[PDB]
């Protein structure tokens, strides 16, 4: 057997809150600037399919 | 925003008429898929029956009105249909045009007649036949699509995801994608 | 989520339970997957007691 | 001795099928004597003794079925004109507007061979309460609505066009359209704001009643 | 005081025009699985900022599960307004409306 080198270590992230954008008023990027998790376009059409107004509000 | 209006209309967001019914019938994709399974339904008419309670159920809803306009559809429509679609008389339109699905008891695609008839005739089988169209009547009730339904959106996740699955080569006419983008 | 009306969403609306059929051709897509499908062969048999 | 006039006389046969059917289809008094026509009796009817196809016996006048009359009151007269001239000109085209005007028609359907000059397109609008409306007759030959994808269309009147949208609180302009130009509404002679029902055959549900405006 | 006068009186007459009547509405007799899950999220949200319960909260801890209890003894006081494409609107109580 073999142990490839590519490992599981940066790779999980969580927000409850924290920094923002000065610009938007958003959570900023960041893997270790602990930033936020986009819900992007396709997301966006995932949550209207669902019917639920609210989750996307 | 093509969603489902509640006067089961297919309407953009801004108002304008889409459809006047969704797929012809009204019938939510997710829901239809024992409903001409009619040999599984009698096995389980008990059981079936209690789910789809009519008891607290027929205070509610017009029960004679619809069933009456169907016969007389469906007795009109044997007589015409050895004529072509052009010489097709138009004295009655379908049953889901003059009465609301969902208030109605018997206002049913005329598919579902067809073929929910075609099985109480071919089937001689303590079940009546006029306790299963009752049962199948109500299925199809509570099987209809829901008003605020966002079909628009799940039509086109119905084609922009299993055209994933469509992106090989010759197993001539243009295919998959190139096809589908044209 | 962070209120009543979207944990009220996500738990009838777009639920795992209500997921079961699929909207594009009303099939299942949630079941059993390896294991469990070799194992049913092994424990229905007429064999097992 | 049949090569051409055997089919320039079919393409004329088939041509008039058409118009007779398009015709009763817009609610006139056609009856199917006069639609089935065979081609023999085509011939010994508006072919002349050597043969040729004449133009002139073709033209003729319909008038309002009595079902018509009460659901369209105001559905006149119809004088439906062929033409000799295929290169139609404007001496041609001053007698037809005249003719409807004179005899005091409503519609008139000016049936063609080969084109209309565009300085006699222009008298086409001419009449303020008339109508005109032109056909070629190549284009004539096979009814289009008796295809298997043209599903029924029926125009309503604007009592059940008011019931229309009463019922799905609807303006004119949020139906579905068709164009003012479609070959089913040039067909049926539809003016812009009058609604035509479809009866689709639909894959998952059978007879199926849609609608649609004219815009 | 000229302008508001009337103002207002446009407002609710035409807010009344739109109204439909018990005896002419036409929709579904049943709760659409989105009327559902906003009478349970809209109550529970007002049972937890004290509203008052009319149901034995049998040492429940939930806001959303009160709600859900109140539902199935048609004890919820809230009224869906359920709007056609012109704006126009019927009243449906959730007492009288059939659950799924």
């Amino acid at each position: 057997y073999q142990r490839l080198r590519h490992m599981v270590n940066d790779k999980f992230q969580v927000r409850s809150t924290g920094p923002v954008n000065s610009l938007t008023m958003q959570p900023v990027k960041g893997r270790k600037r602990h930033g936020g998790i986009r819900v992007g376009e396709m997301e966006r059409d995932a949550l209207i399919g669902h019917g639920t107004s609210f989750l996307l509000q | 925003g093509v969603h489902v209006s509640y006067d089961n209309s297919i309407r953009d967001a801004d108002g304008t008429l889409v459809q006047f019914m969704y797929g012809g019938d009204a019938i939510d994709i997710t829901k239809e898929s024992h409903m001409t399974q009619f040999e599984f339904c009698l096995d389980n008419y008990y059981a079936l029956l209690k789910k789809y309670n009519p008891s607290a159920l027929i205070e509610h809803l017009d029960v004679e009105s619809a069933l009456k306009y169907s016969k007389k559809t469906l007795k009109y429509r044997k007589k015409h249909s050895k004529e072509p679609h052009y010489k097709q008389s138009v004295k009655y339109d379908p049953v889901l045009a003059k009465y609301n699905p969902a208030k109605y008891l018997g206002s049913v695609s005329e598919n579902f007649q067809d073929k929910l008839e075609s099985f109480l005739d071919k089937n001689s089988k303590g079940v009546n036949e006029k306790k299963f169209r009752a049962l199948m009547q109500l299925k199809y009730m509570r099987s209809l699509i829901n008003p605020g339904e966002a079909v628009g959106i799940i039509a086109s996740q119905s084609v922009g995801e299993p055209s994933t699955q469509m992106t090989l080569n010759t197993f001539n006419v243009t295919l998959g994608i190139p096809r589908l983008r044209e | 989520p962070q209120n009543e009306n979207a944990r009220a969403e996500a738990l009838n609306l777009a639920n795992t339970d209500s997921q079961y059929l699929t909207p594009t051709s009303g099939s299942p897509v949630r079941g059993l997957i390896q294991d469990h499908i070799s194992a049913g062969v092994w424990l229905t048999s007429k064999d097992s007691f | 001795m049949d090569q051409e006039n055997e089919r320039n006389i079919s393409r004329l046969w088939r041509a008039f099928r058409t118009v007779k059917e398009m015709v009763k289809d817009r609610g006139y008094f056609i009856t199917q004597e006069e639609v089935e026509l065979p081609l023999e009796d085509f011939k010994a009817k508006y072919c002349d003794s050597m043969g040729r196809p004449q133009r002139k016996m073709m033209s003729f006048q319909a008038n309002p079925t009595e079902e018509s009359i009460s659901k369209f009151p105001d559905m006149g007269s119809l004088w439906v004109e062929f033409c000799d001239e295929p290169s139609v000109g404007v001496k041609t085209m001053k007698t037809f507007v005249i003719h409807i005007q004179e005899k005091n028609f409503q519609t008139g359907i000016f049936v063609y061979q080969n084109n209309i000059t565009p300085s006699a397109m222009k008298l086409v609008p001419s009449i303020p309460p008339a109508t005109i409306e032109t056909f070629n007759e190549a284009a004539l030959v096979v009814n289009i609505t008796h295809h298997e994808l043209v599903p029924k269309h029926i125009r309503l009147s604007s009592d059940e066009k008011r019931e229309l949208l009463k019922r799905y609180r609807l303006k004119e302009s949020q139906l579905p359209r068709i164009q003012r130009a479609d070959p089913v509404a040039l067909y049926l002679g539809l003016k812009r704001g009058e609604v035509v029902k479809i009866i689709r055959k639909s894959e998952t549900s059978g007879r199926y009643a849609s609608y649609r405006i004219c815009m | 005081p000229e302008d508001f006068q009337q103002h207002e009186q446009i407002r609710r007459k035409t807010l009344k025009e739109k109204a439909i009547p018990k005896d002419q509405r036409a929709t579904t007799p049943y709760m659409t699985k989105y009327e559902r899950a906003r009478i349970l999220g809209t109550r529970a949200l007002q049972i937890s900022m004290n509203a008052p319960v009319f149901v034995d909260l049998e040492g429940e801890t939930d806001p959303l599960r009160i709600a859900m209890k109140e539902l199935a003894e048609k004890k919820i006081p809230l009224v869906i307004r359920r709007y056609l494409p012109d704006g126009s609107f019927e009243d449906w109580s959730v007492e009288e409306l059939i659950v799924d």
